[PDB]
């Protein structure tokens, strides 16, 4: 059950890091209009 | 942030004043910090520059090699009694178990200090002789201080502007690491514990667990 | 060979390419070891070499004076106040005093203040004459580093072709003497015993009794 | 005790970790994603 | 405060940069917005230290955990342990921990 | 720098939206130091009466600064542990009435028993103060040897400017530049007005509470709700409102 | 006169036995007794910066030499005024005592307890002072970096040129004497564990044996 916790923690940390750094990566610039 | 040219950041800020004339900011890490004056001669400046960079790299390696094993021992790696703290790591070879890497008995397991010192002397002497000569078997003529080639396999130093910025990054990381290495040297003889142990003791109560707790340790006694 | 661009160097072939341009090799004892670059300016190079030569001769005196009383005490049987070199200064404080051969009829000094005073005045005059290079007729000449006259009674200062050769010999074994006396200084603090005493303990068992056995004595607590 | 549990619930464990390996994998995953983002920022 | 607010709403200056550059600000001036944020952060820090001063020196704050059923207790030696405080801020929000 | 304190666009005693720029009296046009346009009563009259009262204001300002320091510092030393014997300002004269004498505390090597009696102190004070106040109006001083200029003669005060005499009174210089001189003049008059307000506060607080201002501030910082004007005006306490 | 310590025939570091003065050491600057045996001031910029930091060390050593003995000189018969912290090398522990660091033993003066706060105040004030010294500030910007003398010298003195030069060499000689005294204070503190004034009293009690030779065997590696 410890390795299940390790796997779930790794998965959650991975997806949260994707969320955070994707919104960091120039997110207001993805618009069809100017600015 | 314009680390070169005449408008580079200086060693004291707006209160620094005019930097020395020979410190034109051409070389990385040029803040003008030469208040002693041991770089008036350009040859002496070059020798001290390569000495400083070699010290920097050796200090990055040394600082990481001091910090890692004590954290590993605190994180479950079976460093037995004194291999965790750097100034007792050399004491591991005079026991029966020897240098057991990562606490594993069948890893390294070395007990001949004479032989390991000998092979270090020949190997490192060959390495430093190749470095000092600037020419090695299989290596052509190139920059002695910043060779690249086989020493930069990734080859991400090809761009000149990125190379200069990374040179500034390298010298600043080096200065920080060698400041930290002298911190380790002074902190070991003053406290008697590892640097991570000192950090953990300081984080418990920083009011009393500071450098002033050992200010009265070395007082002379009649 | 020891002179010119084909001279011996401090890293052998490893010193072939990167050699400082001001290490021409005209000056004796030149192996090209100025990798820290303290001697770019040849006036400070001249200063550094005269301090180097003075230290070389001084450490030749020192290294011959460290070994001689202890070798005479162990391998010749003569008794002294203390043949240990770092404990040979306190024997003037003993009731017997300081004896040159262990006999009270030789030297037999008891006044550390008086012997310090006479040593200071004699060596102050000698070193002031050396630094000034003589004055008022007597010894008001020469090069104040390799004098010759009034200092070479055996006539070996002549024949410059071999004179430079044993000058290189002088600098080389003076460097050996400085290295040996630094070893004496470090061995005094670490082992706490005389140099040939540690040598004799080394010959009994070189496997265990070495410098690494006492390497744990300076660990912080 | 008839069965084995970690018993890590409660006690105010930081980020819920009861072993150092959990904090290490969290830090390693964040560092890997940060390194990828940093070396691959600004669309290269 | 109501007099001041009514004054600036009715007959106050319309815009502040042309007369009071210290109080004038545009929304795109990140330096000016961070300056205002820093002023308010210093004010909030002084506000928290006001409660700290009251608890430490002005003999206040009611401890319900005092023996006998609670009492107004002047607090001596508050626990300023960084590991402790950050442990409260990073613990779970559920029943066993309760977060904050 | 200088425009903020001089000229038509200067800091007034009321802001622009609360006071129009033409509501300032015509004799206060921002040419003197500390000009805030504050004169609700008809006391300034004209510019020459304003200049004449400026001398009184500056003398009272400097005397009030010396005052405020002389009330705060010795009482604080006495309350903190120095052997002052009369640090409180409204009772320091009663310690020399019969035979007593004030101990002088020249920090850090303080505590000295002065042997001059009250009669000698009063006589020398009247003599010296009359001499300096007569020299101020006449503008004549016999001797010299000031750090500003080495051994100045008597013919140096003549031709100087009254109420601001440079030279022997300026050992540290830092006032020959007119702009920083004017800014420092504004600083001096504002500090003097603050000192006047402070010493009036010291007198009124002493009459109300019966203790010195240092005791007042220390007790207020110890308990602000338990010791203030409201508390000292009340008396002992009130019955709790239950 | 001035020619006794500024001309080519000035007094030197060896008297009449000093005909080997280096050629770049002529007699333009204060002091200048021809003592350059090491020869490491050969570069003029290095020599100038050495002289600047030498005079800084001289002023600091004058202040330190006069300040280490003043509490020990003002110490009373038994020690109400100063406790254990009457001696200079154990004066810092005065911040850790129960009463606090009083100036002359009374609570009305200083009475500081926070060594961290006083070190932070020291760091800020001294950083500002040193930045103003090497750049310029409220005192003066374009002044002489070694002899400003317009706000720090308001008592005249440095107005007549020959007098200013004579007091300049007075300053450098007193500073060198104070440096020698401070080094003596350090070494005496290391080997005796007693204050300089009480060491002087023990030496005056019996100079036959109360000398450094009484402590010559202290550092013997037993
Ligand atoms: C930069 C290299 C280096 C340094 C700093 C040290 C430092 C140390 N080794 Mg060591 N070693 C080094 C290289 C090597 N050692 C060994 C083999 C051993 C053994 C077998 C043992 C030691 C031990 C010790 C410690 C002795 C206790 C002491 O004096 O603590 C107080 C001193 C300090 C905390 C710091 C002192 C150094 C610092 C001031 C650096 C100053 C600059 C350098 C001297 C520059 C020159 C470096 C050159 C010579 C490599 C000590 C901290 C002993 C030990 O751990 O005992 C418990 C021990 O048993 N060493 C080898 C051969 C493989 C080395 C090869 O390079
Ligand atoms: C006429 C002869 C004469 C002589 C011989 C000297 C000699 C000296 N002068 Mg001097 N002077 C002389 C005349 C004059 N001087 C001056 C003015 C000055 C000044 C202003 C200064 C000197 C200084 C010096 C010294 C510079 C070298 C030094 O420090 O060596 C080092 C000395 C030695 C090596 C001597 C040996 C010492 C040793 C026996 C002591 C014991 C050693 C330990 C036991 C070892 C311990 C090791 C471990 C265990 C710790 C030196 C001893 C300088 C100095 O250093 O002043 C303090 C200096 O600043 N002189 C004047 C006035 C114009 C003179 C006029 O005639
Ligand atoms: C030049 C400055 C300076 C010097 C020489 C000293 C020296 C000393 N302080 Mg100290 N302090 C100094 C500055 C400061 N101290 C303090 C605060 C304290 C406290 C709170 C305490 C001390 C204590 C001590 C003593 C520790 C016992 C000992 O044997 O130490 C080693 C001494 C020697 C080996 C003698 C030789 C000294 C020599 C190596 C120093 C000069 C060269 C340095 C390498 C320069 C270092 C950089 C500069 C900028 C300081 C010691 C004599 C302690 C004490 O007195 O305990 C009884 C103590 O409790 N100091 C502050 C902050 C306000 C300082 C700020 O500048
Ligand atoms: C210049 C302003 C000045 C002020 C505001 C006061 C104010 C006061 N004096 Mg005073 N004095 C002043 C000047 C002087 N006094 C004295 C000598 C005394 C004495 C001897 C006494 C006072 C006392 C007093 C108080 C009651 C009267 C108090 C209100 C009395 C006091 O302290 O009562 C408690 C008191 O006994 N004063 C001298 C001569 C040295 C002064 C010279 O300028
Ligand atoms: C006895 C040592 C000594 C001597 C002979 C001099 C001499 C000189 N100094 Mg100097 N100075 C000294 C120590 C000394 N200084 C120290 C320790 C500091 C650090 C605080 C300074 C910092 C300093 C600065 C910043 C400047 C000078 C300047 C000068 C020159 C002219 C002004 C002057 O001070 O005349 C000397 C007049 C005297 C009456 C001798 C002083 C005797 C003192 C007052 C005895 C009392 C000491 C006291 C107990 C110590 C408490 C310290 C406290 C005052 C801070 C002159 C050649 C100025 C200059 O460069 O000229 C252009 C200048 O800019 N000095
Ligand atoms: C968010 C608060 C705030 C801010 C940013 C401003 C800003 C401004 N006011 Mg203003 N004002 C305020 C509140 C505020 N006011 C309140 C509550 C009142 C009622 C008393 C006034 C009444 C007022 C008038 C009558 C005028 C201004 C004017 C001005 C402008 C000129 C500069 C100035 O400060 O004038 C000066 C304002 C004062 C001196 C008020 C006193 C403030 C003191 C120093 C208290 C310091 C605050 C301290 C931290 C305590 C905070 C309260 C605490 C209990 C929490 C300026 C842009 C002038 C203007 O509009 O120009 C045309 C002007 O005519 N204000
Ligand atoms: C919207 C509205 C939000 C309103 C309110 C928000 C309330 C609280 C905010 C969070 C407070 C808790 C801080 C973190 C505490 C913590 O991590 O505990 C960690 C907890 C506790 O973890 C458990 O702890 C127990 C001991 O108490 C045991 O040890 C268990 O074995 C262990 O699993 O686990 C979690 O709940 C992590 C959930 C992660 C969810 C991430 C979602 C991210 C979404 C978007 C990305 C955002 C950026
Ligand atoms: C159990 C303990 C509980 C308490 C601990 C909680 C720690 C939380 C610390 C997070 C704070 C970091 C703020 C960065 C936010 C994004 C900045 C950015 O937009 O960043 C982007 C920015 C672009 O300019 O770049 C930059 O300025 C670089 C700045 C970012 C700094 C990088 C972080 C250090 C990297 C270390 C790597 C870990 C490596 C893997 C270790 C493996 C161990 C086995
Ligand atoms: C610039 C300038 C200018 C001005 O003007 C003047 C002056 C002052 C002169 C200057 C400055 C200078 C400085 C700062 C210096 C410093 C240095 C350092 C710090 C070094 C160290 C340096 C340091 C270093 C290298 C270090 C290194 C380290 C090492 C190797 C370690 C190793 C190890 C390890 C891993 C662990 C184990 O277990 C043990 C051992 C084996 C032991
Ligand atoms: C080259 C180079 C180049 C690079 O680049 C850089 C660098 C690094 C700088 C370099 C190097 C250098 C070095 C090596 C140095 C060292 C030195 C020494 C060791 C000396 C000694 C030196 C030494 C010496 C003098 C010594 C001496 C001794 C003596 C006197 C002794 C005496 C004695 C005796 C008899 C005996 C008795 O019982 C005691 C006594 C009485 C005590
Ligand atoms: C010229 C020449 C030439 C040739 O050729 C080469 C050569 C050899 C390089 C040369 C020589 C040199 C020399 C002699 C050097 C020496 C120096 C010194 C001694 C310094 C000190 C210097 C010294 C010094 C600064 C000092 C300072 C001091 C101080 C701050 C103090 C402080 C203090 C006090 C008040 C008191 C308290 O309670 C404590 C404390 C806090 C601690």
């Amino acid at each position: 059950m410890l390795t299940l916790k390790i796997f779930v923690y790794t998965v959650v940390t991975f997806f949260v890091g994707l969320f955070i750094f994707g919104f960091l990566s120039n997110d207001p610039s993805r618009n069809p209009g100017k600015g | 942030s314009a680390w070169y040219g005449p408008d580079r950041p200086l060693f004291l800020g707006s209160l620094s004043g005019e930097p020395p004339s020979y410190l034109t900011g051409e070389f990385p890490g040029d803040y003008g910090w030469d208040t002693a004056g041991l770089s008036a001669d350009p040859t002496t400046f070059a020798r001290y520059r390569t000495i400083e960079l070699i010290h920097a790299r050796w200090a990055l390696l040394g600082a990481l090699g001091i910090i890692t094993p004590e954290l590993l021992a605190k994180n479950g790696v079976p460093f037995s009694e004194d291999g965790a703290i750097w100034f007792k790591a050399g004491a591991e070879i005079f026991k029966e178990g020897g240098l057991n890497y990562l606490g594993n008995e069948n890893l390294i397991h070395a007990q001949s200090i004479l032989a390991t010192l000998a092979v270090q002397v020949i190997v490192m002497g060959a390495a430093e002789g190749f470095r000092a000569n600037g020419e090695a078997p299989g290596v052509e003529g190139l920059d002695p201080l910043y060779p690249g080639g086989p020493f930069d396999p990734l080859g991400l130093a090809d761009d000149p502007e990125a190379f200069a910025e990374l040179k500034v990054k390298e010298i600043k990381n080096g200065r920080l690491a060698m400041f930290s290495c002298l911190g380790f040297f002074v902190q070991a003889i003053v406290t008697g514990k590892g640097p991570i142990q000192n950090l953990q003791d300081h984080l418990a109560d920083p009011g009393v667990n500071n450098a002033f707790a050992s200010a009265t340790k070395f007082v002379p006694t009649p | 060979e020891f002179y010119g661009p084909d001279r011996a160097k401090f890293l052998g072939p490893f010193s072939e390419n990167d050699t400082p341009e001001y290490l021409t090799g005209e000056f004796p004892g030149d192996y090209g070891w100025d990798t820290a670059g303290l001697s770019a300016d040849p006036q400070t190079f001249a200063r550094y070499r005269e301090i180097e030569l003075i230290h070389a001769r001084w450490a030749l005196l020192g290294a011959l004076g460290i070994l001689t009383p202890e070798l005479l005490s162990q391998y010749a049987g003569v008794q002294f106040g203390e043949p240990v070199w770092f404990k040979a200064g306190a024997q003037i404080f003993a009731a017997g005093g300081l004896n040159y051969l262990g006999n009270e009829s030789l030297i037999h000094a008891q006044s550390i203040i008086a012997t310090l005073a006479v040593q200071v005045v004699l060596m102050g005059l000698a070193e002031a004459y050396r630094a000034n290079g003589g004055s008022e007729g007597f010894l008001d000449d020469l090069d104040t580093l390799y004098p010759g006259g009034a200092f070479d009674p055996l006539g070996l200062a002549d024949d410059p072709d071999t004179f430079a050769e044993l000058k290189v010999k002088e600098i080389k074994n003076g460097r050996l003497a400085m290295f040996s006396c630094l070893g004496f200084f470090v061995q005094a603090i670490v082992t706490g015993k005389g140099p040939v005493q540690n040598l004799t303990d080394h010959l009994a068992d070189p496997t265990v009794n070495n410098a690494f056995a006492s390497a744990t004595k300076f660990t912080p607590g | 005790l008839v069965d084995d549990r970690m018993n890590g619930d409660g006690t105010g464990l930081p980020f819920g970790v009861n072993d150092g390996i959990l904090g290490w994998v969290i830090a390693g995953t964040l560092g890997t994603i940060w390194a990828i983002y940093f070396v691959s920022q600004k669309d290269l | 405060l109501g007099f001041g607010g009514v004054y600036h709403s009715l007959i106050g200056p319309e815009t502040l940069e042309e007369s009071y550059p210290f109080f004038g600000y545009v929304w795109k001036d990140k330096n000016k917005m961070t300056n205002i944020l820093g002023y308010h952060l210093i004010i909030l820090g002084c506000g928290a230290w006001l409660l700290v001063l009251k608890a430490l020196y002005f003999g206040g704050v009611y401890d319900t955990w005092a023996p006998g059923g609670g009492d107004v207790r002047i607090i001596s030696n508050p626990t300023t342990n960084a590991a402790i405080i950050f442990g409260y801020i990073v613990k779970s929000p559920f029943g066993g921990d309760g977060w904050i | 720098d200088l425009e903020k304190w001089y000229g038509p666009d200067r800091k007034l005693f009321l802001p622009g939206g609360l006071l129009d720029r033409d509501d300032v009296p015509e004799y206060l046009n921002g040419e003197l130091a500390g000009d805030y346009g504050y004169d609700p009563l008809g006391l300034g009259k004209d510019e020459e009466q304003v200049e004449k009262y400026r001398a009184n204001e500056l003398l009272h300002a400097r005397w009030a600064m010396l005052a405020a320091a002389g009330i705060i510092i010795p009482e604080g030393l006495q309350a903190n542990g120095a052997d002052i014997k009369g640090g409180t300002w409204f009772e320091t004269g009663a310690e020399m009435l019969n035979g007593g004498t004030l101990n002088y505390f020249a920090v850090p090597f303080g505590v000295v028993q002065n042997p001059l009696p009250l009669a000698a102190v009063t006589l020398i004070e009247i003599v010296l103060l009359g001499a300096v106040e007569k020299f101020r109006v006449d503008g004549t001083g016999p001797a010299g040897f000031s750090p500003g200029v080495g051994k100045f003669d008597s013919d140096i005060f003549d031709g100087l400017d009254k109420l601001y005499p440079g030279g022997p009174f300026d050992p540290l210089n830092l006032a020959d530049d007119p702009e920083v001189f004017a800014e420092l003049q504004v600083k001096e008059i504002k500090n003097g007005r603050l000192a006047m307000i402070a010493v009036l506060a010291f007198a009124i607080q002493s009459y109300v509470t019966g203790e010195g201002p240092y005791a007042n501030i220390t007790k207020h910082l110890s308990d602000p709700f338990g010791y203030n004007l409201l508390t000292v005006l009340q008396g002992d306490d009130r019955v709790p409102t239950l | 006169t001035i020619n006794q310590f500024y001309g080519p025939d000035r007094n030197k570091w060896l008297g009449p036995y000093s005909t080997n003065t280096p050629p770049y050491l002529t007699g333009e600057f204060p002091g200048d007794y021809g003592w350059d045996t090491a020869g490491l001031s050969a570069d003029p910029e290095t020599f100038k910066r050495y002289r600047e930091l030498e005079l800084i060390h001289a002023r600091w050593a004058l202040l330190g030499a006069l300040g280490m003995v003043t509490p020990e000189l003002l110490q009373d018969d038994d020690g109400i005024m100063f406790g254990e912290s009457a001696i200079w090398f154990k004066a810092g522990a005065a911040i850790f005592q129960e009463g606090g660091l009083n100036y002359l033993g009374n609570p009305s003066l200083i009475h500081a307890q926070n060594i961290v706060a006083t070190l932070a105040v020291q760091v800020v004030l001294m950083g500002l002072v040193e930045g103003y010294r090497v750049n310029g500030g409220p005192a003066g910007e374009g002044l002489d970096p070694l002899y400003p003398g317009e706000a720090f010298d308001p008592l005249g003195l440095a107005d007549d040129p020959e007098a200013f030069a004579e007091l300049k060499v007075k300053e450098i000689k007193n500073g060198r004497l104070a440096m020698f005294a401070c080094l003596g204070f350090f070494v005496q503190a290391i080997v005796t564990g007693k204050g300089p004034i009480e060491n002087l009293t023990d030496h005056l009690a019996n100079p036959a044996e109360n000398n450094a030779f009484a402590y010559a065997t202290k550092f013997t590696p037993q």
